[PDB]
């Protein structure tokens, strides 16, 4: 009844009125590749790096089962597939989204979506949370807040899944393309601060083929940031 | 026996405490690697004898992570 016309992602979709986390269910259940788990609301939403993710009714909370079977060097791009899919869907809805390295999408610098990829064996789960008509935390935004009125949630779902399927098939063909789509859609040129051991400041200018954020320090020196290794803050 | 790291990464969190009984396939800890959060499953049922790594610790392939009784 959803009328999806995708090849892999969206061949089957399991809906829940509510659940703790769509990502957990996708990880603990045996499911065909491309299966999409979606819920009206999540009570135990998972954010990345141990953060929590608010998932009230009105938003799009989903997880996708994937079995890319690619080399380890290509795994860092999976989060990007989700982020770029969101950007493309926002574009269709006349919303200008940018990627905040490496898993968030911002509109006028307010978070409108977040991506979390989880692995457990052969299985890979792509989780995506997109603020549509739901209430959002302070400093964040949603499609309804951007557009000024309610947005048809199923249409957003259909749009996002359709973009993800195409991106995924393209990824399977040439896993290098997603990197350029990310480079052309991410926030770059902004000054950032890297905290912890070996603290330093610089301009976030691009990402390498592993997705590492390239920082240009005032001295012209170049350093690469690995996600989860250090804390980053905008200046 | 011993559960080792399937790949290099940074321990995001440890899901079990020493002395806790676990099942086959239950997550023992989580490793942040390649912009993914990789939950490491227990090869078999048993009790957690010792936890060899700490949250925040960088590990390499094959490194011992958990010891079951
Ligand atoms: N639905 C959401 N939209 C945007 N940001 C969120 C959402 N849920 C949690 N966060 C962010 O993650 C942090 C809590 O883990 C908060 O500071 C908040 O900004
Ligand atoms: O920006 C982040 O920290 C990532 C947020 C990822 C949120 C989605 S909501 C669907 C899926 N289920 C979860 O528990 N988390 C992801
Ligand atoms: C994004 O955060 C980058 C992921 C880290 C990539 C690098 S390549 C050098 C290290 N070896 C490896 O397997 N992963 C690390």
């Amino acid at each position: 009844m959803l009328g999806l016309k995708t090849s892999i992602i969206g061949r089957r979709v399991i809906y829940f009125q509510e659940i703790t986390s769509t990502n957990e269910f996708a990880k603990t259940s045996y499911l065909e590749e491309g299966t999409v788990i979606v819920a009206d609301k999540q009570t135990m939403g998972h954010g990345a790096l141990n953060r929590k993710w608010e998932s009230p009714e009105g938003g799009l909370w989903l997880s996708i089962v994937l079995s890319p079977k690619v080399p380890q060097k290509d795994l860092p791009k999976i989060v990007f597939l989700g982020a770029v899919g969101v950007v493309e869907t926002l574009k269709e809805f006349s919303i200008d989204g940018r990627i905040k390295w490496p898993n968030d999408v911002l509109v006028n610098y307010k978070a409108i979506a977040g991506v979390l990829v989880e692995g457990k064996g052969d299985k890979i789960v792509l989780g995506i949370g997109l603020n549509v008509n739901n209430k959002v935390p302070n400093g964040a935004t949603s499609m309804k807040l951007e557009l000024g009125s309610e947005v048809p949630l199923l249409s957003v779902f259909r749009s996002l899944i359709t973009n993800l399927d195409r991106l995924y098939l393209n990824f399977l063909k040439n896993p290098m393309d997603i990197l350029n789509l990310v480079r052309d859609n991410m926030i770059l040129g902004v000054r950032v601060k890297i905290l912890g051991d070996g603290s330093f400041e610089g301009i976030a200018e691009d990402i390498d083929d592993f997705g590492r954020l390239i920082i240009r320090l005032d001295s012209g020196e170049v350093k690469k940031v690995i996600y989860g290794d250090v804390s980053l803050r905008f200046l | 026996n011993v559960v080792s790291a399937p790949m290099p990464g940074k321990v995001l969190r440890v899901l079990v405490r020493v002395g806790d009984r676990v099942r086959v396939g239950q997550g023992l800890l989580v490793l942040e690697a390649m912009k993914m959060e990789n939950e490491i499953p227990s090869p078999r049922d048993g009790v957690v004898k010792r936890i060899l790594v700490k949250e925040g610790e960088a590990v390499d392939t094959g490194q011992p992570l958990i010891e079951l009784g």
